RNA sequence: GGCAGGCACCCGAGCCUGUGCAACUAGAUAAGGUAUAAGUCGUAACAAGGCUGCAGUAGGUGAACCUGCGGCAGGAUCACUA
RNA sequence: CCGGGGACGUGUCCGUUGAUCAAGGACGAAGGCCGGAGGAUCAAAGAUGAUUAGAUACCGUCGUAGUUCCGGCAGUAAACGAUGCCGACGGGGCGAGGCCAGGGGGCUGUGUCCGGGAGAAAUUGGAGUGUUUGGGCUCUGGGGAUAGUACGGUCGCAAGACAGA
RNA sequence: AAACGUCCGUAGUCGGCCCCGCGCUGUGAGGAAACCGCGGGGCCCAAGGCGGCGGGCAGCACGGGAGCGGGGGCGACAG
RNA sequence: ACCAGGUUGAUUCUGCCUGACGUGUGCGCUAGUCUUGGGGACUUAGCCAUGCAAGCCAGCGAAGCGCGGAGCGGCGGACGGCUCAGUAGGACGGCGAUAAUCCACCCGCAGCAGAGACAAGGAUAACCGCGGCAAGCUGCGGCUAAGACAUGGACAGGCUGCGGCGCGGGGAGGCGCGGGCAGCGGACAGGGAGCGGCUGCGGCGGAGUUGCUGGCCCAUCAGCUGGUAGGUAGGGUAAGGGCCUACCUAGGCGACGACGGGUGACGGGGGGUGAGAGCCCGGAACCGGAGAGGGAGCCUGAGAAACAGCUCCCACGUCCAAGGACGGCAGCAGGCGCGGAACUUGCCCAAUCCCGGCGGGGGAGGCAGCCACAAGACGUCGCACGGCAAAGGAGU
RNA sequence: UCUCUUAAGGUAGCCAAACGCCUCGUCAUCUAAUUAGUGACGCGCAUGAAUGGAGCAACGAGAUUCCCACUGUCCCUACCUGC
RNA sequence: CAAGGAUUGGCUCCGGGCGCCGGAGCUGUCGCUUCCAAGGGGAAUCCGACUGUUUAGUAAAAACAUAGCCUUGCGCCGCACGC
RNA sequence: GGGCGCAGGGCUGGCGCCGGGGGCCCUCCUCCCCCGGCGGCCCGCCUGCGGACUCUUGCAGCACGAGGCAGCCCGCGC
RNA sequence: UGGGCAGGGCGAAGCCCGCGGAAACGCAGGUGGAGGCCCCGAGCCGUUCUGACGUGCAAUUCGAUGGCGCGACCUGGGCGUA
């Protein structure tokens, strides 16, 4: 295919390889839509449920305080881990909590596993705030 | 055979038979000027005129009686690859009776664009060369 | 009311259309004025750009002319003897272009038999058009269109033209 | 036009039968209705009259062979001694 | 009943029925995959891994796997009427 | 017996007829499947005698399918040189091929050894002539796992195969 | 990580030597401003404003010594 | 025109991950000044209270007390504005075609019927009364205008058929014009503020069709096509055309990717990012397209298949005295809902311009306000002045 | 894993099946409601491999359930005709 | 004949490849296989493969038969593809 | 032997036209009822000449002799 | 040894032609007329009505409905098997 007429062969074999690189291959497919929990658009809000304890991947041994979140616009149930020591105590049930990623391309952020979300603003004023005292959870 | 009374335009200025010259540097074929039918659409007894593209393709299907198949190849460059595409256009193409026999599958004819004659044709063989020569 | 488009038609490759924009009056038809033998009727519209185009809906005589000579007059209609395209439409005496008509005669043999006086050759010339003449039966074509004109002029058959004509009814 | 993709000649049998036994009959339904050259006259025109008894058509040549075929291996390998 | 109404044609929403295509979802049950604190059973592979291994195919076994056949060395042999 | 094959040799012929391939077609070990024939050995399964903590295995014995042939299916292998085909060029040595020549010769296969170059290295006459990057053509790969799995499709009697997230 | 088991094979793509048309290419036309590139330009500086000059197009016209066709001649360590 | 960390006991690789940089969207914390720009595109082309957004006039000129301003008549409302659902070519861009077509303002030309002609006929609204009706809306009577609607009157242009030579233009002709015979048909009965009507030719301003060509993904979409491809003829149209119909041919497209599907796809001018080749984006100023809750149909008009026009259906919503009456903010603010995600129900035609034959109107548009959303520059409180439609800010 | 015992201990399959006593099994589906039907589940009183097991394409005046349509089957009868 | 849909009379014509076929128009109180004749259909389960057979007179079936598959005997037979 | 079909077909019917015989009719209607061996050719086989074509609704046929021409045979048929 | 059994429907091989193909072959249209094929007539039978009848028409019939209907059939005669 290397020919002075093979242009439009090249295009149609380097797409079919194309296919096969993995960050083509999510915009091919529109796996950001298919989950719209945060590919789509940034910050999914949500329904907290329960909180969850998670331990960490070994050798390193602790306990994130995760939360399951049910989202306002879709229903899905994702869990969400929770930073800024002693902040579980300040986020209870039935609160709408903002979620963010973990800069990680969707994936899990060091020692947790499967937590692929976390929680940025609980009824909508940050963590931040909340872990120095700067704001007031209303 | 015919539904209407075959019939010719008034000639103005052979004169009994109405022809005319297309112009562009063309020449009426003899077997247009000498002959007897009355095809209207044909571009030196008819009733349209050449204006616009004048193309020369080769004949691609000569079947289907007054109409033809005529294939423009050309090539496309994609500026990615810098490589150069075959890629190619078919034209229903009119073709007048006084090429019937003149014009076979393979010549290269020079098509001019007319009227909107049948719904996809566009182009009507104004001149032919044949394969051979 | 009909369209002009092709906006429902297939491609040249025979792949189907997506219609999606509402109807145009850029392009819009009408009805077939169906144009019949009768008192003369013709209808007005107010068509594109405020030109009035008058098509006749019925119509009772056509200016047709004698080519070979050169006079003409308004013979009344008779019957459509022959149409080209359905002879559905010379069944119903359906007036449009191109149809072969049954004209009245008399206005037209006065004018033949007065030629004919001075001029004896003249009957041999076409024999068969002078038979038909003494039997009464003149025929033309209409070369208007009643349904754009709205008149329904013509010419006289004769010569090959009228023998071409008369076996196709 | 073939009417059939597989079954060909045992499409007569429709459904029936089962397909293993419709596809075992398929080949000899073939073999024994088929024309075959005579070795007497040449023509391809020996037709099976009865089993085991194998008619020319053409030049009368009537021959005692195979009961669906006009030869068998065992009868074959009799013959070529 | 000439501002009504009627008739035929034409454009035609909308509804209903049947169906194609596209995409989504509930589901008793049941099978995987992955992650679990690693628990029980072993030890198949890695050394000739203690029966050389591997893949194919076929059958079988709680389970890794075992066996048959033909390959292969990625073998434990580059090596013997020279 | 019928058929085929390449190499060599040649003032024989043709004269560009070619190279490579989606699609398509044919062949394709073993095991398997179908119908028929046959069945000595060996031997899945199965049965035993042992070994063992256990032993459904390794060992001993027996034994069916199978192994065999014919007609077909199947269409897979570590089907390997783990190295696509065609083409130009490129160091010596040793060999046991074939044809030719007779002047440690030429063609064409085939191994081997040492260098060159290459390479991450093992190595390697191509895996060389590649950042001094371009001979043509086809295919494939794009971190691991999920997984050669699922769905849809095609093929198959089935086993499954192809393809493939 | 990755040469399909093999061979045939059509489109496709590629392809020996000698001996007017088309590809390719140069200039030019025509092509909106914004924009962009450049150039000025003491808005107090700057981003600017404002004024110059340019580009865009395998469409069109003209030109082009080479390349390809057509047709003969070789007969390729091509077949 | 760059790499760095990470597989190992250490090594060399392959390999991906991550850091490091730009960009735009959102969040968070923080915040002194000024200039400039941007800001419900993404989800919901979801739902909308209230107000405003397209009106104007010089013809005729009523009431009302010559002034006057109603209604008729006319012009515009088809432009701007908003939005991006549909659209994979009905688009758009480039190059054409319209010898296949239509036309308002405006501009330049030619012209506009002797008819009793020092002359034009019947109306209707306004208005005067009488009413119906919850409201929206509407009736009866009486009079009365015209640059409204007629009458009068045909030299031409025009239309159609037939005839037909030339002269001009054009690449190409009955295209223009002159010369013919018929059948139609057809341009001023206006005024004491400038004129205004109408017909034609040529523009301009538009518009409809249209040719070639280029532009996303999927082959786990490989064959597709029946008005489909063509012919003849008619119809229809402003106009070529299977556009439609009648009859007849069997065509048309496809691995040079048809057809079918997908798209959280308006296209482009362009933007981002890279040394470049490229990759990605283009809702967003300008241009083109399309739409006005989903639709379909239409009236008027030069121009709409119009939606701050109509008719109906559908889905939502409102008022009713229960008979009926209405609403379409993807105009401007504003509200709700949606979401991660987006401002004041401010002032004004002063600037930019548009409609109207001028005094008018314009949520187009500007000004200000809100917002660290962005670009740029600069630090760590009250007079007078100044500018401004007005106010405020800049500047003394 | 251990142990008793048999000629061998029910394999592949399949199932409250025309084969399940308990039993109207349990779960799902079907319905307003289902001892029925179907799909599952299986320590199956007492399923199971030519005493053939599994299997339903086609076929059936076979056995059964649901749906559409249909109806004097019924609500709930009435009238008419012949005999 | 899956399911499902449309059409169907009379008259007057036209066309064709003319025992027939296609098309058009007119027409009736919408009606046309006008009487007669003449499938109800779908989703499933059980069993038997099928066509066939049977208890003349209570059972037509899932029973029987069947082909296929298999086993047995037989070289004194109708001669092993046989009985 | 059986069977679909092709061709023929004892015969039967219809229509048209003609011909007897009988009956019925306000109008209309030509109503109603009954009756009407022999020679040549054609098939197809075979023969002669000759030498390669030739069907059928259908598979096909043909140098082991096609079509054609001239005969012959025996039936169906006219 | 004789005889009997409408009319339709579906359309198997084979064949002809067209189109496609490098080839193998593949589609399409006719042709052909297979099959214990389909609906059914005469006829046969006996599913249901658990109809009629049930001291009957009848010591098994009648009607409707249904099934079969070129067969693994039915049937006259002759013959065999008690
Ligand atoms: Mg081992
Ligand atoms: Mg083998
Ligand atoms: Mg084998
Ligand atoms: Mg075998
Ligand atoms: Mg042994
Ligand atoms: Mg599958
Ligand atoms: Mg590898
Ligand atoms: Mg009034
Ligand atoms: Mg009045
Ligand atoms: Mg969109
Ligand atoms: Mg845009
Ligand atoms: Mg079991
Ligand atoms: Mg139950
Ligand atoms: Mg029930
Ligand atoms: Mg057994
Ligand atoms: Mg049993
Ligand atoms: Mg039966
Ligand atoms: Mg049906
Ligand atoms: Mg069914
Ligand atoms: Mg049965
Ligand atoms: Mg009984
Ligand atoms: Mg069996
Ligand atoms: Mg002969
Ligand atoms: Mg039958
Ligand atoms: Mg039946
Ligand atoms: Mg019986
Ligand atoms: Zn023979």
């Amino acid at each position: 295919m290397k020919g002075l007429y093979c242009a439009k062969k090249l295009k149609r074999n380097r797409q079919a390889k194309r296919r096969n690189d993995p960050t083509y291959r999510k915009r091919l497919l529109g796996t950001k839509y298919k989950q719209d929990i945060i590919g789509v658009a940034p910050q999914a809000k949500g329904i907290v449920l329960e909180k969850i304890e998670v331990e960490a991947k070994q050798p390193n041994s602790a306990i994130r305080k995760a939360v399951r979140v049910q989202l306002i616009k879709n229903g899905k149930k994702v869990s969400a881990f929770v930073p800024y020591d002693g902040a579980i105590n300040d986020i209870d049930m039935n609160d709408i909590v903002t979620l963010e990623g973990f800069g990680k391309k969707g994936r899990s952020k060091g020692d947790i596993p499967g937590i692929r979300y976390k929680v940025c603003k609980v009824q909508n004023v940050s963590l931040l705030a909340l872990f120095r005292g700067k704001k007031d959870k209303p | 055979k015919a539904k209407t009374y075959p019939k010719q335009k008034k000639p103005h200025l052979k004169p009994e038979r109405y022809y005319k010259n297309i112009g562009m540097g063309y020449n009426v074929p003899e077997t247009a000027i000498n002959g007897t039918y009355i095809d209207k659409k044909c571009p030196f007894t008819g009733n349209v005129t050449i204006r616009g593209r004048i193309f020369k393709g080769e004949v691609f299907k000569m079947k289907q009686e007054k109409t033809i198949v005529v294939v423009k190849r050309y090539f496309h460059y994609n500026k990615k690859y810098k490589r150069y595409e075959r890629r190619n256009t078919k034209f229903n193409v009119h073709l007048s009776p006084c090429f019937f026999g003149l014009v076979r599958v393979g010549d290269t004819v020079t098509c001019g664009e007319t009227r909107a004659l049948s719904k996809t044709k566009h182009f009507a063989v104004i001149d032919y060369k044949q394969k051979d020569s | 009311g009909l369209s002009r488009s092709n906006r429902h038609k297939r491609t040249k490759t025979g792949a189907k259309k997506p219609i999606f924009c509402k109807k145009r009056k850029f392009h819009m038809a009408r009805q077939p004025s169906n144009t019949k033998i009768g008192e003369d009727k013709l209808q007005e519209l107010r068509c594109r750009g405020g030109v009035i185009k008058k098509r006749a809906l019925r119509l009772s005589s056509g200016n047709f002319t004698c080519r070979t000579h050169g006079f003409s007059y308004k013979t009344k209609i008779m019957q459509v003897m022959y149409h080209p395209s359905s002879n559905e439409l010379m069944r119903t005496n359906t007036l449009t272009k191109s149809a072969v008509i049954k004209l009245d005669s008399k206005q037209f043999k006065e004018k033949f038999d007065s030629i004919l006086s001075t001029d004896s050759e003249l009957k041999n010339t076409d024999p068969l058009f002078f038979s038909n003449l003494d039997a009464g039966k003149l025929y033309g074509v209409i070369v208007s269109r009643p349904g754009q004109c709205g008149r329904a002029d013509g010419y006289i058959l004769q010569g090959d033209e009228l023998n071409f004509y008369i076996n196709k009814f | 036009s073939r009417g059939t993709k597989k079954v060909g000649i045992v499409g007569k049998y429709g459904v029936r039968y089962g397909s293993s036994l419709r596809k075992r009959i398929k080949a000899i339904e073939i073999s024994q209705h088929a024309k075959y050259e005579c070795k007497a006259c040449g023509k391809t025109s020996v037709k099976r009259e009865v089993v085991g008894i194998w008619k020319c058509k053409a030049c009368a040549f009537t021959f005692a062979g195979g009961a669906f075929a006009p030869t068998t291996s065992a009868g074959a390998h009799s013959n070529s001694i």
